[PDB]
């Protein structure tokens, strides 16, 4: 809800601070982390 | 019509192109053997061969997919298809094997041959005849396109189909394979398969009439039916609407249309050294630099549906844009995303 | 562009207005492409027409009937179009062309159809070739055999009379001119790197003939070819050691070229160790060697990558 | 001791019947001075209040129209340019990809990705966003909107 | 009397005696007062049991702002390797049913947390119930005595609700 | 000691008047005025409970009635999809028909909620949708719910204050 | 008259105010031994109920298992037909009916009894219908249990309400 | 939900008398519906087909 | 819920005017430009 | 949430002893029998119809 019970409007929401930073720097490296895991996953089922 | 007959041909054209060829061999494949003690392989009768290349062309309505005719013959002896199998019964590992052999420009073998040539030049045994099959396939729109599935059995380990390994190599597999009769073997396949191609027009008496094959010559492009409507008026004027072609008729043209990396030359030439293209020019270039003798009625029907709308002058970037892809059917397209052989062709040039 | 203008920038010899050329300026322009072009104004009248059309009826091989009408002959501006082609285009289309606009299947021309012939070429007053293919008045056709084996006359002329000019003059030269020569089209950033290694390991070894020179200089008009061996070479993964390296000159020309030369090629182009050589360029610097092209500017390349792609992917 | 306490509460009754009929006219006066220091105040609110719900309805239709043109992008590509088989892989890794958003949307926030409160939250950032530009006290404002609900709480609870 | 004119004038100034001869302001000032001090000695016994408390709410949040990361780089990993095992390493149908069978198998996992919890998986109230368990593994491990501190804060609550209650604007205190 | 005195004192002439002035019968009387007050009210919504009665089972007999409008509708899509799909069109051209009408679905449960913002859960959904049947229904027969809904406030108020006044923990009515 | 009503109800405020502090250890000394004799009579009451809710509480946390075995076996039984006995595009039709076979047995529930079919509500529901049934074979007097089970605890917040008037002298809140 | 405010057993849920059947009363023929529906609109796309 | 706990009927639920036409008048003019934003793709990716 | 209104830290919860034993031997039978009735009923859909 907007307003409060009495009519007042609730604080400002808190954003965190350097939000897309901390996200599109954790999904990225994890991301690339994710293929070369698999490159080297399939050259290396093909073997046995 | 509105029904499972062109929401499904539409269809078909959408798995003749982007699928991979796992998906296209087991949907077009009809006969599903199991004449073993319990093993079950899937062929291809050679007349869904060719269906499995030209487009707008409705498979059987029941035998789809995975509707099989399970048996416990189908193509003539002097027909190329009978060195392999059995009769006619393609394989897969034979199918995709087929298929690079049909769509390959024939200098490709000349080298593929000439550099690995353990020895000499032109001769490969067998494991040499391996990596040359491998590498040419590596390069094609159905070898980049073609994950091995196990999971369904259409893989692609085995060898040759070896009902033709030995009429390659002998019975002893020994023989060294020359680049010569390869190159012949080649050409027998592509007169084989425009011959099934032609008999899937019921030629009466051994004619096909003119509208039939003007479909026959413009299959691999979009929707033309303005253009053929075009020739249809031409039926008319020249009053050959009911004279039809034989084989031998078209076969030329198609062996003409060989060259077409050359016609576009000549034909470019005459366009700027002030001469008119009609029957007596084209008639004529036929004879001096692909050397075959076409008819008028091949020439007749060509400018029926080529020249500037009714005055026999061919359009020739027109014509040789529709013939280059014809020519190589409709399997040299990348036959998949253009994204990657974009996005990287992108970082090379942008960078400087 | 610059055809008119590189043309006119050699034309000393003009008759009637219209620029003509002697061989000797047009060689200046194609044997070595810059000379600090002085080509003054002067006017050679029908008195220059009689003696240099007698020159042609005095002697010559290929290799000198042009060399030697040095400052003579005559050579007008579409001649040398069409001549250009004959450097900088295959051999293919001369073909077609004769056995199309000959008299119907005799591959030979009379003086008339060779004037649109020059234009055909160029797309895709009794000048020395002219004389030089038919009568004193057209008296003879031209046959296709006759140019044919006429253009490969030219085709050693060019090589040879710029091989002295890289071989202090004598017929032989070190490898060391010939990477002058390999790279005589270079950039700036990748030559001396090329040098570098020239300077090293490249020991001040024998020379090479100038028949065998020209066998690299045949082995240049079929690189197209060689393009697909060593592509093929990348797939099957492979060195391109000499084993198959001479396995490619082979394919890529029919002949075999002599070891000699390819071990200056190899010691020129092994920026590895003599088992991976730069084949990704090394047909570059040999396809950018003669091409009249040049490095698109960085803010037209703004715009031109977008037709890199249309055509690279 | 213990008697002390009994005379407090029998004091009260003997007076508190004229506080709490004091009162009455007491939080009148105060609650009246109030709802004129806020009226000036409110006619401000009353247009930020506005003027960051349009910036918050074309969000709501902006997402809309974003899950139209990516239906549209999809079908056109499966059936008319591609195919299904090569546009399905794509058609797999974005609604796979949103259930990426919509777990980095509350990691972001310490609060599940739900359509109200997610527009609730949206409307909250425009506002005190909007609020600081225009610069009305939102401190004052909200401590004179408690301070009523108190003066009305106890005028409610004076039914005797 | 025979109304309000006498007796309950009586009785009103009557009680004025006992208010003022008996001192009884400052009892009120007083039992107000005793509770400003059994308010005040009670938010001393808990500055020792919060400076340390304080402490564990941010080792035992830290180390649950990691798992939620630690599980969207999983969300990542798993995003890296299908996009990649399903373009240029295999076909798309060989990754359709690897790729259906975890959208399936996380449809019983999600389940088999309710069974195993009694809860139901929902972001919001599954990272609580975690840092909720990474506090007391913290609390067992440094024995601050939770069981006095979360007790003794319902004092401080309950012994101010009345505080507050006592200077009531309405009635006299 | 001398605060019993006055104390006794205190004591005993309230007494006085606790009984001279009937205090004990003067409370009891308003308590039976209240608990009157409660029966004219409670005797006054009875004709709009027998009205509001029929309202609020006609309307919702059509909640129930869409509801099941959902379920046949969700079924005879399965119908469509199942026989388009076996004796009709193969599968694999319906898998891409399929998927936009499942996409088509998180993008019409969308829809609803800016059409009224309120996220699509079924509880809920039918909670709005047996709100607008009733007033609808409330608007055709002209009975004045605001009355109803005003009444039925002053019923569980009132009843709350003589509860209150009857608490057996703070005796008025000994 | 309201020179007199007013004051009417001041000496009732009086006389209360005389006589209910101690009438609350009047209360506490019953209302603590009321709140006793219902403690001594649930006690044989009650040892029943915490059988019947574990006969019937055992019985619904293998419903829990149970649901989740068939989850585990609609897995087993897709895992084998689609790698080695079928191919997974003759597999994908029965694994979307089903998907859309749920989506149309969440929504039947719903309509069959008025839910949202959330797991930590629908085992409840699905206890309590495990409870009644075992208490009604069970002859259980249900009745009177749970009407007993409010009065003692309608006594333990009577209690509390009475203690901070009595040990911090704070006014009744009701 | 177990249990009430006060420790009181909940009442039992009330159940929908014929459940499990008004319900397949509406799937069944529905289902069937479902797909005549269908039939009698493609086979009806061709003898009135326009396009 | 229908009745709140005193029993008076909750208010009537507000619609959005026109709210039917206000959104399906903002898919369809949005969803065919999601054909061009993928037609002029296609024909940049060939 | 974390916190009751007092401000005291709620109660630890419970998590079902040996939770993880009790779900897996739950769930590989029931997948394990999966297959096997997958096994056995192919073969009698072809073979006896």
């Amino acid at each position: 809800v907007i307003v409060t019970r009495s009519g007042a409007i609730l604080p400002k929401p808190v954003k965190m601070s350097f939000g897309l930073l901390r996200v599109f720097s954790i999904v990225i490296p994890f991301l690339y982390v994710g293929t070369l895991i698999s490159k080297n996953f399939a050259a290396l089922l093909e073997e046995h | 019509s509105g029904f499972r007959d062109r929401k499904v041909m539409e269809y078909e054209n959408r798995i003749r192109a982007y699928s991979t060829p796992d998906k296209i061999f087991r949907y077009f494949a009809t006969l599903k053997v199991i004449s073993e003690p319990g093993e079950a392989e899937v062929f291809m009768t050679p007349e869904d061969f060719v269906r499995s290349i030209t487009p707008n062309e409705k498979q059987p309505e029941h035998l789809g997919l995975d509707q099989y005719i399970i048996k416990r013959k189908f193509a003539d002896e002097g027909s190329i298809f009978y060195t392999l199998g059995e009769c006619g019964l393609i394989s897969f590992s034979d199918y995709i094997f087929l298929t690079t052999v049909l769509s390959t420009p024939q200098r490709n073998f000349e080298i593929a041959f000439k550099m690995f040539d353990l020895n000499g030049d032109g001769e490969v045994d067998m494991e040499e005849f391996e990596q040359v099959q491998s590498i040419i396939r590596s390069q094609t729109s159905m070898g980049m396109r073609h994950r091995d599935r196990p999971t369904t059995g259409n893989t692609l380990k085995s060898g040759l189909c070896s009902a033709l390994t030995t009429y390659f190599f002998g019975a002893d597999l020994k023989g060294k394979l020359t680049i010569k009769n390869f190159l012949e073997f080649q050409r027998k396949l592509q007169h084989d398969v425009l011959k099934l191609e032609f008999e899937r027009h019921d030629p009466v008496d051994g004619r096909i009439t003119e509208r039939q094959f003007g479909g026959m010559l413009l299959a691999y492009s979009g929707v033309q039916s303005k253009k053929l409507t075009a020739m249809q008026r031409q039926l008319k004027k020249h009053f050959k609407e009911g004279k039809g072609l034989t084989f031998q008729e078209v076969e030329n043209f198609f062996t003409f249309l060989k060259n077409i990396n050359d016609v576009d030359t000549a034909l470019s030439f005459y366009h700027m050294a002030g001469a008119s293209l009609d029957k007596v020019t084209m008639q004529q270039v036929a004879r001096t630099v692909a050397k075959v003798e076409l008819s008028d009625h091949v020439c007749d029907v060509v400018f029926a549906l080529f020249d500037c709308d009714g005055n026999g002058e061919l359009s020739n970037k027109e014509f040789v844009s529709i013939m280059k892809q014809r020519l190589m059917r409709g399997l040299e397209k990348p036959k998949d995303m253009g994204f990657t052989r974009l996005m990287q062709a992108m970082w090379k040039c942008a960078q400087e | 562009s610059l055809r008119k203008q590189r043309f006119m920038q050699f034309s000393s010899l003009e008759h009637e207005g219209e620029y003509y050329m002697t061989p000797r300026d047009f060689l200046f322009s194609v044997m070595f492409e810059q000379m600090e072009r002085k080509t003054s104004v002067k006017k050679l009248t029908k008195k220059d027409i009689e003696d240099t059309l007698s020159g042609i009826q005095t002697a010559g091989c290929g290799s000198t009937f042009f060399r030697d009408l040095g400052d003579k002959g005559l050579i007008s501006y579409t001649e040398y179009l069409f001549l250009l082609t004959i450097l900088t285009k295959p051999h293919s289309g001369f073909h077609v062309a004769f056995k199309m606009l000959d008299t119907d299947g005799n591959e030979m021309i009379e003086k008339r159809e060779f004037f649109k012939l020059q234009k055909i070429i160029s797309k895709q007053i009794n000048t020395t070739l002219q004389m030089r293919f038919f009568g004193k008045r057209g008296q003879r056709k031209l046959h296709y055999k006759e140019f044919r084996r006429f253009m490969e006359n030219l085709q050693t002329e060019i090589q040879e009379m710029e091989f002295l000019q890289f071989s202090k003059g004598l017929s032989f030269m070190r490898k060391e001119d010939f990477a002058e020569w390999l790279l005589f089209f270079t950039n700036t950033e990748n030559k001396d790197i090329y040098w570098k290694n020239v300077r090293e390991k490249l020991s001040a070894g024998e020379s090479i003939s100038l028949d065998e020179f020209k066998s690299f200089c045949h082995f240049t008009t079929h690189l197209e070819d060689f393009a697909i061996a060593m592509q093929m070479f990348s797939l099957a993964h492979r060195p391109v050691r000499l084993a198959e390296f001479k396995r490619a000159v082979k394919v890529a020309t029919g002949q075999e070229l002599s070891n000699n030369i390819l071990d200056t090629v190899f010691k020129i182009f092994d920026l590895d160790g003599d088992e991976c050589l730069s084949h990704e360029e090394f047909l570059g610097v040999l396809k950018n060697r003669m091409h009249r092209g040049l490095w698109v500017p960085q803010h037209q390349s703004i715009q031109e990558y977008w037709k890199c792609v249309k055509k690279e992917s | 001791n213990d008697v002390k306490t009994l005379v407090q509460q029998l004091y009260t009754t003997l007076c508190i019947e004229q506080h709490q009929l004091n009162k009455e006219r007491e939080l009148i006066e105060r609650l009246e001075d109030l709802k004129e220091q806020l009226a000036p105040l409110e006619k401000v609110r009353i247009e930020i209040s506005r003027k960051a719900e349009k910036r918050t309805t074309l969000v709501l239709w902006g997402g809309l129209a974003y899950m139209a043109t990516q239906f549209g992008i999809l079908a056109r590509l499966t059936w008319w340019e591609y195919s299904w088989d090569i546009m399905e892989p794509v058609t797999y890794f974005i609604t796979y990809g949103s259930a990426m958003a919509m777990y980095a949307y509350f990691v972001m926030t310490r609060q599940e990705y739900v359509y109200p409160e997610a527009r609730d939250r949206q409307y909250l950032l425009f506002f005190h966003k909007g609020a600081k530009k225009s610069r009305f006290d939102l401190e004052k404002y909200n401590q004179l909107k408690d301070a009523i609900a108190q003066a009305e709480m106890d005028l409610k609870r004076l039914r005797d």
